[PDB]
C-alpha cells in the first residue's frame, strides 16, 4: 500500500468503494437483468449480470472494497441472489452512516445500533414467511421459485431458461435433503438458438469425440493428459522423427505402438479412453479398427470435471491403470447434444453430482449471459431443498423490514436511536435500486409501497407499468424468494459493512 | 487511427497526385527533357520515360502506386502514352477541386468525367478509319516510329531502329490475330556498340562464344543437340562432398572425367549434331576432347534460357544426354559468331532461315545509359506500331487532337439536363493540359501556344495543323509527321478517367496520418 | 491496474465510438455510392464495397465498436449484399438517443421501447412481401433475369448489363445449393476485346508455366486426367539423407545421372497414376518442363491454392499432396481440356466437368481499374438472385420499404407512448438515413426525393423508392428493383440487439489496463 | 438550380427563371418578372470598369 494520514480511510476510501460497487447491481438486480461489459486480460466481450463474477474479474485497488468482495463470494456459494444484496445493502448503509458522523456520532456508537437492528430484522423475517411451497419431485413448483433469481441474471428468455434449470436440478435427486454447488456443471457448446438449449444428465465432453463405439453400458474410463504421439513410460518415451530414414519406420511403427497402448488401458478396465493428450494420424487409425472410443483434445477443464465425479486420476505417464485411476459411470452413448455430436455419460445413481445443461448460442457472447443464470440457480435450488419457507418476490420483502425498524428507533432511544433509523432507509436502498433502474423518481416508488401499506405484496418491479407508475403483487406472479436467502445475505452484509466502517489510516513510512 | 472522409480524403488525393504529375509534364513529348535523378545507393539514373519514373519513385500515398500499375498494362498494349496518361489525371483532380469548393459532390464529377471522355473517343474516331495491308503500312509506320523514338530523346540516325521494327511486328504477328506478341519479343542490349547500328536477328543470341576459335565458325542448317549434361562441375544439390588427397587419387579422377567427357561427345555426334548447347558448359579439360572429336559447342546456357532458345527456333526438344535421338534436334540456318560493327560486341547467333516463332531485336549503344535509353525507345516504338499493323488508323499527336476534342466536349457538355454539365466542361479544359505541358518543354509560354492551335482546329476540325513538336519553325503536324496510334491516345484518355473515377468514388479512408504506402 | 469509468461519461463514450466506425460504410453501396479503401499498415490495402471486410481489418477499442463485427459477419455470410446497411443502422439508433442520455434521463425502459418497435417493423415487411415465383412466370428463369439487370445496375453498368444479365441466370441455377463467394470468381483480361463477357461453365486457371513448347506441346484433350498437385519440381532432385558424395573417383559423373533418374521417377509416378494435364501449386522445374514437352504432355505451374480448390468440386475429385492417386475421388477428370488465348493470356479451361457446380466468367472491362467494379457488379448479381430462389418472398428494393416503416412507426409513435414517443420516433428517423445518404453523397436533394415518396405512399402504395442509377424518384417494383424480404428482417433484429446492448452498458471494465 | 436553367436556355432559350412563388425553377413567362433594358446594361458596364481600374492599379 501507500501512506495515509488524518483518518482518511474512513471518510474518503469508504465512499470511493460505494460508488465503484453501485450501478453494477443497482440495475441488474430484480425482475430484469442488465448487461455490463467486462474485457479480460485475453480481451474478449464478456457480459455480466451477476455480482460475484464481475468482482472476481476486477482487480480491487481499494482495500475498503475487498472485505465486501469476500462476503459476496460466500453468498455466491450459498444463495445466488443474496450475492446481489451484499453490495447494495452495504454501500447504502455507509453513505448514510457518513452523514451521522458529521453530527458527532462516534463510529462504534452507530455500530452498536446496526447490530441490535440486525438481530431485530431477523425477528421480522418469520412475519415475511408468506405461504410455503416445496416439491422437489415437481419441475412446476421449482421453476417459479428460481424465476426471480434467473430474472436478475438475464435479460433474455426468462421463462424457457427456468424450465431447463428446473429440469436438471429436480431430475438428478428428487429425494435428497441437501444438494451440491457443483451438482450441475455447465457445458458450453457453440451453435443454435438460446431457446435451443437442452438438458442431459452426467458428464458431457464438449471437445471432439472419435474412436468407434463398442459399449453402451460398460462406461469405464481412464484419464490422462499424456499424449499417444509416442509417449509411453513402460518403455521409452522418446520419439524418432528427426531423421527421415527412421521417421518412415516410425510412422508404420506407430500403428503397432498404439495397439499396445489401447490394450494396456482396456484390459485392466477401459472402454472409453479419456485423452487430454493428442492422438496422431496413425494413432487415430489404430483406435478406429480396434473399436475403442476416444474423447480426444480434452483441455484441463474437461479432464478435471471428469476426475472429480468418478475418482479417476490423471498423470502425464501411460502405464496400466491401478484402481484409483479407474472410474465408472452408469452409462455412455453417442448421441448429439443440441445437434452437435459429443459423448454423454450418465450419472444420476452412480454418485450424481454432475448434470449437464448445454448452453447454446451461435456466438460465446449469447452463452455467458445464460451461464450466470444457471450457475447462480444451482445454489438457489440448494436453499429450496433445505427449507420450504417462501418469502415474497423481490423488493416486497424490503418495505416491511423498514416500517418495523422505524418503530425500533422510537421504542429504543439512546445514541443508537439515529443508527437504527439509517438501518431502516438502508433496506429501502434495494427498491430505490429498482427506481434507479426504472428511471423514475425514487421517492414516488417508496410513496406507493407505504400508502397501500402492504407489506409482503406490493413493489414496483421492472415493467412498462414502472414507467408510468403502478404497483403489483409480486407475492403471486411466479416471483418468489426463500427465507434463508435473505437471512444469509443480511448477516454477511452487515458483517462486511461494519468492518470497513471501523478502518483507520494505513501507517507506513 | 484516424478516419479521413470527404474533404480530408480529397485534399490528400490532390497532394499525392500532383507530385508525380509535375515530373511527367516537364518530360512530355519530343521537346521533352531528361531528368537526372540520384538514388541513395550513390548511383545515378537518368530517366525520361514515364514508366521508369513510376518505378523509381515510391512517393507517399496509395494514389502514387495506382498510377504505377496503370502505366504498366499500357506499356504492353499501346506502348507510349506513359507520360501522357498521368499528367491528364492530375488535371482532372485540379479541376475537381475548383468545382468541389463551389459545392459540387465528387459523384457528380465522376459521372460527368466518364460521360465527357465518351465525347472525346467519338471525336478521335473520325480522323482515320483505314486498315491497310502490311506492305502499304511500312511508310506511315516509319514516320510514326520517329516520333516515339524522339520522346525518349534523340532520333538522329535512329531510322534503322524504325525499319527493323516493321520486320519485327510482321514475323511474330498476324494482321487480325488481336493478341499480344511482346512475350515473343526478346529485347537485347550490349555495351560497346553504337546507336547507329541496329540489327534484326531472325533467331536468337547467346552472349557466349565458341569453346575454341580452332573449332569451326560455321555450323550446318539444323542438327542442334539440346543438352543438359556437364563437361564442367554441375554444382550438385547433393550434400557432403569429399576431395581427392595425394598424387594417386588426383590422377585417377582426372583420367576418369576425361574418359567420360570423350564418350559423351561421341554419342552426340553419332545421333547427328555439330552444335552442342549444354546447360553446364565446358572446362579447360573438356576443350581437349571436343576439338579432338571436332564439334563446335557453346559453353554454358542458363537453366531457363535453354527453353527460350527451343521455342524461338521451333526446334524439337531433347531435354538431356539421357534423351538423345536423331528424330529430335533443334533448328538453325547457320551457327556463327557475329561481330556487329565492333569486336566489343560479341554475341553468337543461331539464326533462322527456317521457321521463326520469335524475333530478337538486337540494339546496341556504346555505354550503359545509351543502351538503356535505346531499349526503351525501341520497345515502346514496337508496341505502338503493332496496334497500327493490325489497323492503320493514325492521328497526329502534339496535342492537336486534344484541342479539337476539347471543342467537341465543351459543346456536348451542356446539352444534358443532369447535374454533370459543370464536370463535362472542366473535362474540355483538362484535355488541353497536354499541348499546355508540351509548351513548357518547347521553350514557349503555356497559354498562347494552346490558343494558336485552337484557331486552326476551328477551321478544319482535324489535327494535321498545330504548333511545334520537333522545333523547326513550322506550324504543322503533317509537315512534322508527329504521329501516335489512334487506339493509343484513346487509351490514355479512357484509362485516365477510369482510374480517377475510382479515386473520386472512394472518400473512405482509414489511415493514421494522411498517406501510407 | 484496471480502468473503470461509469455514469454518463462512459455512456457518451460508448455511443460516440460507434459513429466514427459507421462513417466508413455510410456513404457506400452503389454506382452513385462509394467504395472503401483502408490501409492499416503498408501493403495491407484492399478495395471493397462489403462492410464486413474493412471492419475486420480495422482496429477496434470500444465495446460499441466491437459489437459491430458480429452483426456485419452474419449478414455477409448469408446474403453477401446489404452488409453495409446493418452496421449503418446499428449505429444510427444510438445517434438519435444521444441528447436524452446527456441530460441523465435514461430509463432502461428505453431499450425495451426499441424491442417493441422491432416487432411492428418486421410484421410489415412480410405483409408487403409478394412471392415472385407464384406471381410471375412459370419458366421462372426470365423472372431471375430481371433481378440480375437491376443488381448489375447497383454497382456499375446500366447498358452493357442487358447482355451480361442472361449469363448470371445460368450460372445461378448451377451454383444454387448454398451460396459460394469463391466458385463464382471472375478472371480478368483486356486488350483483345473490350467490354464483352463470356460464360464458361467449368473452371479456368490464370497461371500456367511452360516455355519449352506450346505449338509442339499438346493442349487439347477430350478425356484429360488432371493431377492437382502442390509439390515442386526441381532441376535435379534431392536424394535422401546419409551417403552419396561428389567426386572422389567414380562418383564424379555417377551421382549426377542418378539425380536425373529420381527426378524422372517423381514425374513418372505422376504420369502413370493419371496425367495428361498437370497443374501444380509450386513451380515446375526447368528440366522438368523440357521433360514434359519431350513426352508430349501439357504442364502448368504457379497455380494459386484457391484455384485448385474450385476445380476439385467440379471434378468430384480432390487436391493431392501425394504424387500418385489410388482413387477417382482424389484424381480429377473432365471431358474437355482446351487451352485458348483470350486477350493474349493463357487460360486452362476444363469444361464438360462431371459435376459443374463451379463457373468462371472471363470478363473484359475497359481498364484494369474499370474491371474491379464490373467484376463486383456480376458478383452482386449472382448473390442476390440466388438468395431470391431461396427466399421466394421478395419485396421492393431501393430503400422503398424503409420509408413506409418510418411512417408506420411514426403512426404508432403517436398512439403508444407514456414517454415512449421520443424513442419510437428515434427508431423511425433512423431508417430514413439509409436511402437519404445515397442521395446526399451523390449530390442530389435527399429531402426532395424521399419526402415526395412518403406522400405518394399516403394516397396508396409502398414500393416508391429511390432509383440510385441517377439518384431520383422512381417506382422500384415497376422498374423491377428487387431484393428479398428476409434481408431486411434479419437486418432489423440484429441491428436492434447491437444498439440495445450498448445503452445497457454504463460500465466498461478494462482488466489489463492496456 | 443553375445547371438546370442553362440546359433550358440552351434548347429553348426564352424559358425558366427564378420565380418567387416556387423558390425555384418555373417559368417567368407565366409570371412576368420584367426589368428595364438599362437596368441590366448598367450592372454589367459599371462592373467591368471597376474591375478594369483594380487590375490596372499598381
Amino acid at each position: 500500500a501507500k501512506h495515509f494520514s488524518g483518518l482518511e480511510e474512513a471518510v474518503y476510501r469508504n465512499i470511493q468503494a460505494c460508488k465503484e460497487l453501485a450501478q453494477t447491481t443497482r440495475t441488474a438486480y430484480g425482475p430484469n437483468g442488465m448487461n455490463k461489459m467486462v474485457i479480460n486480460h485475453l480481451e474478449k466481450l464478456f457480459v455480466t449480470n451477476d455480482a460475484a463474477t464481475i468482482l472476481r474479474e476486477l482487480e480491487v485497488q481499494h482495500p475498503a472494497a475487498k472485505m465486501i468482495v469476500m462476503a459476496s463470494h460466500m453468498q455466491e456459494q450459498e444463495v445466488g441472489d443474496g450475492t446481489n444484496f451484499v453490495l447494495v445493502f452495504a454501500g447504502a448503509l455507509l453513505e448514510l452512516a457518513e452523514e451521522l458522523l458529521r453530527i458527532g456520532l462516534s463510529v462504534s456508537e452507530v455500530i452498536e445500533g446496526y447490530e441490535i437492528a440486525c438481530r431485530k430484522a431477523h425477528e421480522i423475517l418469520p412475519n415475511l414467511v408468506c405461504c410455503s411451497a416445496k416439491n422437489l419431485r415437481d419441475i412446476d413448483e421449482v421453476s417459479s421459485l428460481l424465476r426471480t433469481s434467473i430474472m436478475s441474471k438475464q435479460y433474455g428468455n426468462e421463462v424457457f431458461l427456468a424450465k431447463l434449470i428446473a429440469q436438471a436440478c429436480v431430475s438428478i435427486f428428487p429425494d435428497s435433503g441437501h444438494f451440491n454447488v457443483d451438482n450441475i456443471r455447465v457445458c458450453k457448446i457453440l451453435g443454435s438458438g438460446i431457446s435451443s438449449s437442452s438438458v442431459l444428465h452426467g458428464m458431457v465432453f464438449k471437445k471432439e469425440t472419435e474412436g468407434d463405439v463398442t459399449s453402451v453400458k460398460d462406461a469405464k474410463i481412464a484419464v490422462y493428459s499424456c499424449p499417444f504421439d509416442g509417449m509411453i513410460t513402460e518403455t521409452k518415451g522418446t520419439v524418432l522423427i528427426k531423421t527421415a530414414e527412421e521417421l518412415m519406420n516410425f510412422s508404420k511403427g506407430e500403428e503397432n505402438l498404439m495397439d499396445a497402448q489401447v490394450k494396456a488401458i482396456a484390459d485392466t478396465g477401459a472402454n472409453v479412453v479419456v485423452t487430454g493428450g493428442k492422438v496422431a494420424d496413425m494413432a487415430l487409425h489404430y483406435a478406429n479398427k480396434y473399436n475403442i472410443m476416444l474423447v480426444r483434445l480434452n483441455s484441463k477443464w474437461d479432464l478435471r470435471r471428469l476426475c472429480k465425479t468418478v475418482g479417476a486420476t490423471a498423470l502425464p505417464r501411460l502405464t496400466p491403470p491401478v484402481l484409483e485411476e479407474m472410474g465408472h459411470c452408469d452409462s455412455v452413448y453417442l448421441s448429439e447434444v443440441g445437434d452437435t455430436q459429443v459423448v454423454v455419460f450418465k450419472h444420476e445413481k452412480e454418485d450424481g453430482a454432475i448434470s449437464t445443461i448445454v448452453l447454446r448460442g451461435s456466438t460465446d457472447n449469447l452463452m455467458d449471459d445464460i451461464e450466470r443464470a444457471v450457475d447462480d440457480g444451482v445454489n438457489t435450488f440448494k436453499v429450496l431443498t433445505r427449507d420450504k419457507r417462501l418469502v415474497p418476490g423481490g423488493g416486497a420483502t424490503e418495505i416491511e423490514l423498514a416500517k418495523q425498524i422505524t418503530s425500533y428507533g422510537e421504542t429504543c432511544p439512546g445514541l443508537e436511536q439515529y443508527a437504527i433509523k439509517k438501518f431502516a432507509e438502508a433496506f429501502e436502498a434495494i427498491p430505490r435500486a429498482l427506481a434507479e433502474n426504472s428511471g423514475v423518481k425514487a421517492n414516488e416508488v417508496i410513496s406507493k409501497l407505504y400508502a397501500v401499506h402492504q407489506e409482503g405484496n406490493k413493489n414496483v418491479g421492472l415493467d412498462i407499468e414502472a414507467e408510468v407508475p403502478a404497483v403489483k403483487d409480486m407475492l403471486e406472479a411466479g416471483i418468489l424468494d426463500t427465507y434463508l436467502g435473505k437471512y444469509w445475505a443480511i448477516k454477511l452484509a452487515t458483517n462486511a459493512a461494519v468492518t470497513v466502517l471501523r478502518v483507520d489510516q494505513i501507517i507506513m513510512a | 487511427k484516424s478516419r479521413l472522409m470527404g474533404l480530408e480524403a480529397l485534399k490528400s488525393h490532390i497532394m499525392a497526385a500532383k507530385a508525380v504529375a509535375n515530373t511527367m509534364r516537364t518530360s512530355l513529348g519530343p521537346n521533352g527533357l531528361d531528368k537526372m535523378m540520384v538514388d541513395k545507393d550513390g548511383d545515378v539514373t537518368v530517366t525520361n520515360d514515364g514508366a521508369t519514373i513510376l518505378s523509381m519513385m515510391d512517393v507517399d500515398h496509395q494514389i502514387a502506386k495506382l498510377m504505377v500499375e496503370l502505366s504498366k498494362s499500357q506499356d504492353d498494349e499501346i506502348g507510349d502514352g506513359t507520360t501522357g496518361v498521368v499528367v491528364l489525371a492530375g488535371a482532372l483532380l485540379e479541376e475537381a477541386e475548383q468545382l468541389l469548393d463551389r459545392g459540387i459532390h465528387p459523384i457528380r464529377i465522376a459521372d460527368g468525367y466518364e460521360q465527357a471522355a465518351r465525347v472525346a473517343i467519338e471525336h478521335l474516331d473520325k480522323i482515320s478509319d483505314s486498315v491497310l495491308v502490311d506492305i502499304k503500312d511500312t511508310e506511315p509506320l516509319i514516320q510514326t516510329a520517329k516520333t516515339t523514338l524522339g520522346s525518349k530523346v534523340v532520333n538522329s540516325c535512329h531510322r534503322q531502329m524504325a525499319e527493323i521494327a516493321v520486320n519485327a511486328v510482321l514475323t511474330v504477328a498476324d494482321m487480325e490475330r488481336r493478341d499480344v506478341d511482346f512475350e515473343l519479343i526478346k529485347v537485347e542490349g550490349k555495351v560497346g556498340g553504337r546507336l547507329e547500328d541496329t540489327k534484326l536477328i531472325k533467331g536468337v543470341i547467346v552472349d557466349k562464344d565458341f569453346s575454341h576459335p580452332q573449332m569451326p565458325k560455321k555450323v550446318e542448317d539444323a542438327k542442334i543437340a539440346i543438352l543438359t549434361c556437364p563437361f564442367e562441375p554441375p554444382k550438385p544439390k547433393t550434400k557432403h562432398k569429399l576431395d581427392v588427397t595425394s598424387v594417386e587419387d588426383y590422377k585417377a579422377l582426372q583420367k576418369y572425367e576425361k574418359e567420360k567427357f570423350e564418350e559423351m561427345i561421341q554419342q552426340i555426334k553419332e545421333t547427328g549434331a555439330n552444335l552442342a548447347i549444354c546447360q553446364w558448359g565446358f572446362d579447360d579439360e573438356a576443350n581437349h576432347l571436343l576439338l579432338q572429336n571436332n564439334l563446335p559447342a557453346v559453353r554454358w546456357v542458363g537453366g531457363p534460357e535453354i527453353e527460350l532458345i527451343a521455342i524461338a527456333t521451333g526446334g524439337r526438344i531433347v531435354p538431356r544426354f539421357s534423351e538423345l535421338t536423331a528424330e529430335k534436334l533443334g533448328f538453325a540456318g547457320l551457327v556463327q559468331e557475329i561481330s556487329f560493327g565492333t569486336t566489343k560486341d560479341k554475341m553468337l547467333v543461331i539464326e533462322q532461315c527456317k521457321n521463326s516463332r520469335a524475333v530478337t531485336i538486337f540494339i546496341r549503344g556504346g555505354n550503359k545509359m545509351i543502351i538503356e535509353e535505346a531499349k526503351r525507345s525501341l520497345h515502346d516504338a514496337l508496341c505502338v506500331i503493332r496496334n497500327l499493323i493490325r489497323d492503320n488508323r493514325v492521328v497526329y499527336g502534339g496535342g492537336a487532337a486534344e484541342i479539337s476534342c476539347a471543342l467537341a466536349v465543351s459543346q456536348e457538355a451542356d446539352k444534358c439536363p443532369t447535374l454533370e454539365q459543370y464536370a463535362m466542361r472542366a473535362f474540355a479544359d483538362a484535355l488541353e493540359v497536354i499541348p499546355m505541358a508540351l509548351s513548357e518543354n518547347s521553350g514557349m509560354n503555356p497559354i498562347q501556344t494552346m490558343t494558336e492551335v485552337r484557331a486552326r482546329q476551328v477551321k478544319e476540325m482535324n489535327p494535321a495543323l498545330g504548333i511545334d513538336c520537333l522545333h523547326k519553325g513550322t506550324n504543322d503536324m503533317k509537315q512534322q509527321h508527329v504521329i501516335e496510334t489512334l487506339i493509343g491516345k484513346k487509351q490514355q484518355i479512357s484509362l485516365a478517367t477510369q482510374m480517377v473515377r475510382m479515386i473520386l468514388k472512394i472518400d473512405d479512408i482509414r489511415k493514421p496520418g494522411e498517406s501510407e504506402e | 491496474g484496471t480502468d473503470s469509468s461509469q455514469g454518463i461519461p462512459q455512456l457518451v463514450s460508448n455511443i460516440s465510438a460507434c459513429q466514427v466506425i459507421a462513417e466508413a460504410v455510410r456513404t457506400t453501396l452503389g454506382p452513385r455510392g462509394m467504395d472503401k479503401l483502408i490501409v492499416d499498415g503498408r501493403g495491407k490495402a484492399t478495395i471493397s464495397n462489403d462492410g464486413a471486410t474493412i471492419l475486420k481489418l480495422l482496429d477496434v477499442v470500444h465495446p460499441a465498436a466491437k459489437t459491430l463485427v458480429d452483426i456485419a459477419k452474419s449478414q455477409d455470410a448469408e446474403v453477401g449484399d446489404g452488409t453495409t446497411s446493418v452496421t449503418l443502422l446499428a449505429a444510427e439508433f444510438l445517434k438519435q438517443v444521444k441528447p436524452y442520455v446527456e441530460e441523465g434521463l435514461h430509463p432502461q425502459i428505453i431499450i425495451r421501447a426499441f424491442r417493441t418497435a422491432t416487432q411492428l417493423a418486421v410484421n410489415k415487411i412480410k405483409e408487403i412481401a409478394v412471392t415472385v415465383k407464384k406471381a410471375d412466370k412459370v419458366e421462372q428463369r426470365k423472372l431471375l433475369e430481371k433481378c440480375a439487370m437491376t443488381a448489375l445496375s447497383s454497382k456499375l453498368i446500366s447498358q452493357q448489363k442487358a447482355f451480361f444479365a442472361k449469363m448470371v441466370v445460368d450460372a445461378v441455377m448451377m451454383l444454387d445449393d448454398l451460396l459460394q463467394l469463391k466458385m463464382i470468381g471472375i478472371k480478368k483480361v483486356q486488350g483483345g476485346a473490350l467490354e464483352d463477357s463470356q460464360l464458361v461453365a467449368g473452371v479456368a486457371f490464370k497461371k500456367t508455366f511452360s516455355y519449352a513448347g506450346f505449338e509442339m506441346q499438346p493442349k487439347k484433350y477430350h478425356n484429360p486426367k488432371i493431377a492437382l498437385l502442390n509439390v515442386e519440381l526441381e532441376l535435379k532432385a534431392e536424394k535422401d539423407n546419409a551417403e552419396i558424395r561428389v567426386h572422389t573417383v567414380e562418383d564424379y559423373q555417377a551421382i549426377v545421372d542418378a539425380e536425373w533418374n529420381i527426378l524422372y521417377d517423381k514425374l513418372e509416378k505422376i504420369h502413370h497414376s493419371g496425367a495428361k494435364v498437370v497443374l501444380s501449386k509450386l513451380p515446375i522445374g526447368d528440366v522438368a518442363t523440357q521433360y514434359f514437352a519431350d513426352r508430349d504432355m501439357f504442364c502448368a505451374g504457379r497455380v494459386p491454392e484457391e484455384d485448385l480448390k474450385r476445380t476439385m468440386m467440379a471434378c468430384g475429385g480432390s487436391i493431392q499432396t501425394s504424387v500418385n492417386a489410388l482413387s477417382a475421388d482424389v484424381l480429377g477428370r473432365c471431358q474437355v481440356f482446351e487451352e485458348t488465348q483470350i486477350g493474349g493470356e493463357r487460360y486452362n479451361f476444363f469444361t464438360g466437368c462431371p459435376k459443374a457446380k463451379t463457373c468462371t466468367f472471363i470478363l473484359r472491362g475497359g481498364a484494369e481499374q474499370f474491371m474491379e467494379e464490373t467484376e463486383r457488379s456480376l458478383h452482386d448479381a449472382i448473390m442476390i438472385v440466388r438468395r431470391a430462389i431461396k427466399n421466394d418472398s421478395v419485396v421492393a428494393g431501393g430503400g422503398a420499404i424503409e420509408m413506409e416503416l418510418s411512417k408506420y412507426l411514426r403512426d404508432y409513435s403517436r398512439t403508444i407512448p407514456g414517454k415512449q414517443q421520443l424513442l419510437i420516433g428515434a427508431y423511425a428517423k433512423a431508417l430514413e438515413i439509409i436511402p437519404r445518404q445515397l442521395c446526399d453523397n451523390a449530390g442530389f436533394d435527399a429531402t426532395n426525393i424521399l419526402n415526395k415518396l412518403r406522400a405518394r405512399h399516403a394516397q396508396g402504395g409502398t414500393w416508391y423508392g429511390v432509383d440510385i442509377n441517377n439518384e431520383d424518384i422512381a417506382d422500384n417494383f415497376e422498374a423491377f428493383v428487387w431484393e428479398p424480404a428476409m434481408v431486411r428482417i434479419n437486418a432489423l433484429t440484429a441491428a436492434s440487439e447491437a444498439a440495445c446492448l450498448i445503452v445497457s452498458v454504463d460500465e466498461t471494465i478494462k482488466n489489463p489496463r492496456s | 438550380t443553375v445547371t438546370e436553367l442553362r440546359n433550358r436556355h440552351a434548347q429553348g432559350e426564352k424559358t425558366a427563371g427564378i420565380n418567387v412563388r416556387k423558390g425555384g425553377i418555373s417559368n417567368i413567362l407565366e409570371e412576368l418578372v420584367v426589368q428595364p433594358l438599362l437596368v441590366s446594361v448598367s450592372a454589367l458596364t459599371l462592373a467591368t470598369e471597376t474591375v478594369r481600374s483594380i487590375l490596372k492599379i499598381d
